[PDB]
């Protein structure tokens, strides 16, 4: 049985070295430590300084050189006694403060231990090696194990949400969290090789290729849905929801992908430093001579799309290399030579669209003296130029029931052209996750474990629309998981009767998710639709609207004391400053029907499926015109969420350790900044206000026995011999509560009597 | 433990 | 070196408030016996006073720690009476008795926190004994009914441990082969190399017998052997224990009997109290060598 066998590869690479006789008795002595910062600027940057002194409201401590401080009790960071050193939950840790938290993932990724859960999340950290802990004889081990009965493991959280779908008869959502770097994508896979492993029926038939074309979505959906930010080289600008799906039975039957919230506004603009979507400069940098000849294409710098920012390449990444994964990756997905040559055509189309320059005629009127990009754009996508023109510079709309050219001017055009590009992008990113679908999803489902991966909360320098919607999408999972935590919460207390009562952990995120989305009253995306009816309203009247209705008056909302035109929103994972600026431009998402009805006429197969096929195109109106941007955004959100609230869902959070791809390196401001902005913190702030370590009281007392008079180590009474340890030790009755089978603790009582032992052991 | 001699 | 037995009696001091765990084990004795076999008598000739409780039945209740500590001076002290010192014994063994009824409820059953007391005395060598309660069947007193199992359990407890030497105590007037001390510490100490037996009474053995033969260490061999010892109570003026006519009397008898005057130097209390100081000294330093360490790990 490798679980008990120390000399096993799961002992090896899955457990604390401990063993038996080796971490329990290695000395110990009374001396306690203290985490902290020895720079202030750097909150997340700590060293362990040894206690000295000790007051009534202060401890007093020596850095590490040799200097002094002092910290109010009510702010130090007490680090936890040695026992307490590789725990496999951080809800056992009794001092639970960030470094300690930070602490104890130390130890155990300095063991190669890469796992550790966090109450509900199971944390992830790359060690940025092979680790052979995803083999066959690792599958079998936890072929069915309770989350309680193994090690921590991707594996783990996988066959629970795999036994639950059967048992209860209920979908699954697995969300994982994580960067590029900080091995999401790896996760993701083995938690897909683990359940069709589980779940294969491959006897007869073997297991086919639908694991092999779920992971070939992979790269296509990422180079034309990932890009460069000036925070990460690979970043996600969407949501996806991969359903891994199982007949009635509970084998593995297909596979479905489903995107959201798409960043389309960066095909038309990006900021200093930053790239439009992998693809365009993959297609550029590896198409063949004679494609760039069919396409018209030339380097990065001649697009108005791609040379805005500066910045065309990426240290270390091959475009063309890079253009050579995806396009093996749709053969194998299903897409045609021909299907792929109109994809590219799209592409190639939209940059030679961003290269029309609309010019001030005889009066206001913008017309096309160069007709160069024009008739480029045409000839790939198979329309009639003069009509594109047309559409562009002269889109018809209905005045009463005559039909009326709308000369538009520059501006308009400009504009316009932008939001076709945008439709096009989008509706293709759309057909092709469709495309995809047919392939992964020939069978219909009984049920699914669906794994979710968004764009994770995002701080920049200057934020802007774009991030607050990310962060939101962030703020409203987070909920989700606090009322899940709530609801199995609830249940861990009943069960033991303890004397302890809570409200739903989810409320505390209700304030910030109204100020966003709230109607009555109105919140932020609620004012900024108000704001975008009416020409009297410009990007300074609606910040003054936004102050004036919460200002002093929402407690997550603040008016900087030095800037005009920003505004603070202060989130789960922190306060973001979002800058004002176009705001109302990007709220409107118009797109002209003469340049639907002109592409709808397209000879590209594909092209005209992206304006003839009802479900990639149109979607509706309002019984008005069009749907604000913040409106769309909002519904499709409503719709994620919804999908969500019918599953029973489990966390996994991965993390970067440096950010220099080097393993055993761990850093605590690169990590600690992830546990914020992923919810890890939040998780460790609401266990710190009940009872976060739990311990059985026959475990208690063979302990502590000796902390009391006359307790025997065995006591036949565990309970009544726990109650004489704790009345003995004089201990505040508000810092635990006795249960049924355990006793529960407050955060940093059980270290407190962890330390009484260790001193009463050294005196004996 | 202390009041043994090592 | 006359250093080991106080060390222990310090470590015994300080585990007089720590309950039952199995694995801790100091170098210590355990006294052993049958209620008939006459261990209090043992123990108050070492004193040479009365002090330990009377009545029928059981008269330790409690394990019993004496740490007897040769002296100019003469006088004792309860680790639980902090600073009082007793001069008077008959008072020390009125709070043997009070302290015992604190703790145990009914006014007859055991309890296993220990009463830990010191004796400083001209009357004995450096020695410590852990008394136990006696061994009976009839459980004659008044609860509970398992008496019996509870003491031998208790018994169980203490001698079940490597580094604990059993003093086993037996009446010569009786069969020996049925003796409850020696078969417990045969169930524990199959070998019989941590065992010392002591056989009282050698004066009330029938007309015309003798045992010599345990004596002599045929019968029943023990690696540590036998020793034998006989009550001869002399009481002086006041009526109270006088201790060396008590002695002298038990010099008589072995150096007149026909069948022990070949052996009457290693009998008698002054001999015996010369081996448990002796055996208990080499023990502890057998085994003080990895105690340190060893206790670490089963605290």
């Amino acid at each position: 049985n490798p679980i008990h066998d120390r000399t096993s590869d799961y002992h090896k690479y899955l457990k604390v070295k401990q063993g038996d006789s080796d971490l329990f008795k290695l000395t110990v002595s009374d001396k306690r430590y203290i985490w902290y910062n020895p720079d202030p600027k750097e909150r997340d940057s700590y060293e362990c300084g040894e206690i000295v002194s000790e007051t009534s409201d202060s401890f007093t401590f020596k850095t590490v050189d040799g200097q002094d401080r002092q910290v109010k009790k009510d702010d130090a960071n007490q680090r936890n006694p040695i026992k307490f050193d590789g725990v496999e939950d951080m809800s056992e840790l009794s001092y639970l403060n960030e470094p300690a938290v930070f602490h104890n993932l130390r130890v155990r990724y300095n063991q190669d231990l890469i796992y550790t859960y966090s109450g509900l999340f199971l944390v992830a950290v790359n060690p940025f090696k092979r680790i052979p802990i995803y083999t066959q004889e690792m599958v079998d081990i936890f072929k069915g194990r309770r989350r309680n009965e193994v090690a921590p493991h991707i594996f783990a959280i996988s066959d629970v949400a795999y036994r639950s779908m059967l048992d209860d008869r209920q979908n699954q959502s697995l969300l994982i969290t994580g960067e590029s770097g900080a091995g999401k994508t790896e996760n993701t896979k083995k938690v897909i090789q683990y359940l069709a492993s589980v779940a294969g029926r491959n006897q007869a038939n073997g297991s086919g290729v639908l694991e092999q074309q779920i992971l070939q979505a992979n790269p296509i959906l990422e180079a034309f849905g990932n890009a460069k930010t000036t925070r990460n080289n690979n970043s996600s600008r969407f949501g996806k929801f991969i359903e891994i799906q199982f007949n009635s039975a509970g084998f593995i039957s297909g596979a479905s992908i489903q995107s959201y919230l798409l960043e389309k506004s960066r095909v038309v603009f990006q900021s200093e430093t930053e790239r439009n979507y992998h693809i365009f400069y993959q297609l550029l940098a590896g198409a063949t001579a004679e494609e760039k000849k069919a396409l018209h294409l030339a380097g990065p710098e001649s697009f108005n799309y791609l040379n805005q920012s500066g910045c065309v390449d990426i240290k270390g990444v091959s475009d063309s290399e890079e253009f050579k994964i995806t396009r093996q990756a749709m053969d194998i997905v299903g897409f045609s030579q021909e299907e792929q040559m109109s994809i590219f055509k799209i592409i190639a189309g939209i940059l030679h669209l961003g290269n029309i320059k609309f010019e001030k005629g005889a009066g206001e009127g913008a017309v096309l003296k160069d007709k160069t990009a024009l008739n480029a754009a045409s000839t790939v996508f198979g329309v009639n130029p003069s009509v594109l023109e047309k559409a562009l510079m002269e889109p018809r709309i209905l005045a009463g029931r005559d039909l009326v050219a709308q000369h538009l001017n520059v501006e308009k055009s400009s504009s316009s052209r932008d939001a076709l590009v945008k439709a096009l992008y989008g509706r293709l990113f759309l057909w092709l996750v469709k495309k995809i679908n047919n392939v992964l999803c020939q069978e219909r489902k009984a049920y699914f474990i669906g794994v979710l991966d968004i764009s994770g909360f995002e701080i920049f320098k200057v934020n802007s629309f774009e991030q607050l919607c990310i962060n939101y999408t962030n703020e409203k999972l987070q909920q989700f998981f606090n009322h899940h935590m709530f609801k199995l919460e609830q249940e861990e207390y009943l069960k033991e009767k303890i004397n302890w009562t809570f409200i739903d952990f989810g409320l505390d995120s209700q304030a910030t998710i109204d100020l966003i989305d709230g109607r009555q009253p109105p919140g932020i995306l609620a004012l900024l639709d108000e704001q975008s009816v009416f020409p009297n309203a410009t990007d300074n009247t609606l910040i003054t609207k936004l102050h004036s209705h919460f200002s002093k008056k929402n407690a997550k909302y603040e008016e900087p004391r030095f800037s005009k035109t920003e505004f603070g929103v202060t989130h789960y994972a922190g306060q973001v400053m979002y800058e004002i600026q176009d705001w109302l431009e990007k709220n409107k998402d118009p797109l002209q029907q003469d340049l639907e009805l002109c592409f709808k006429d397209s000879s590209d197969n594909v092209v005209t499926k992206l304006f003839n096929d009802p479900n990639i195109a149109s979607r509706a109106k309002k019984g008005a015109n069009f749907i604000t941007v913040a409106a769309q955004y909002k519904e499709q959100l409503a719709s994620l969420m919804a999908t969500l609230e019918t599953t029973n869902p489990h966390f996994v959070r991965c993390i970067i350790p440096n950010n220099k791809q080097l393993p055993a390196k761990l850093e605590d401001k690169v990590v600690l900044d992830q546990l914020r902005c992923n919810g890890v913190l939040e998780g460790i702030r609401i266990t710190r206000k009940g009872f976060p370590n739990r311990i059985i009281y026959a475990d208690f007392v063979k302990r502590y026995y000796l902390l009391a008079p006359n307790v025997p180590r065995d006591a036949e009474d565990s309970q009544k011999a726990t109650d004489a340890v704790l009345k003995h030790l004089n201990i505040d009755p508000e810092q635990y509560r006795f249960g049924i089978t355990k006793i529960f603790f407050r955060a940093g009582q059980l270290a407190r009597i962890e330390e009484a032992r260790e001193q009463r052991i050294s005196e004996i | 433990t202390r009041l043994v001699p090592r | 070196m006359e250093d080991l037995i106080p060390l222990v009696n310090r470590l015994q001091d300080a585990f007089s408030a720590i309950g039952q765990n199995a694995d801790l084990d100091l170098p210590q004795i355990a006294v052993v016996g049958g209620q008939s076999a006459g261990k209090s008598s043992v123990l108050e000739n070492f004193v040479g006073r009365d002090f330990l409780p009377r009545g029928s039945g059981i008269v330790t209740r409690r394990p019993l720690v004496l740490q007897l500590v040769n002296s100019t001076t003469e006088y004792a002290e309860f680790l639980h009476c902090k600073g009082k010192k007793f001069t008077d014994f008959e008072e020390v063994r009125l709070e043997i008795e009070a302290e015992t009824d604190r703790v145990t409820g009914t006014n007859k059953g055991i309890s296993p926190v220990p009463i830990n007391l010191r004796v400083y005395s001209p009357h004995v060598l450096n020695l410590t004994l852990v008394d136990l309660p006696g061994m009976t069947k009839v459980p004659v007193g008044d609860q509970p009914p398992d008496i019996e199992f509870q003491i031998r359990d208790m018994l169980m407890q203490f001698v079940t441990k490597e580094n604990c030497l059993i003093l086993a105590v037996s009446p010569a007037n009786s069969d020996l082969a049925n003796s409850d001390a020696l078969k417990i510490a045969k169930e524990v100490d199959p070998q019989g190399q941590r065992t010392i037996g002591v056989i009282t009474k050698l004066d009330l053995m029938d007309e015309g017998t003798d045992a010599r033969d345990v004596l002599e260490n045929k019968l029943l061999p023990l690696r540590r052997g036998y020793i034998g010892v006989v009550n001869r109570s002399q009481k002086d003026i006041d009526g109270k224990k006088d201790i060396t006519a008590a002695l002298a009397a038990e010099r008589k008898f072995f150096l007149s009997h026909p069948s022990y005057r070949h052996l009457a130097d290693r009998m008698g209390t002054p001999y015996l109290q010369k081996v448990l100081n002796q055996q208990l000294t080499n023990h502890i330093r057998d085994t003080l060598p990895g105690l340190r360490n060893k206790l670490q790990s089963q605290l």
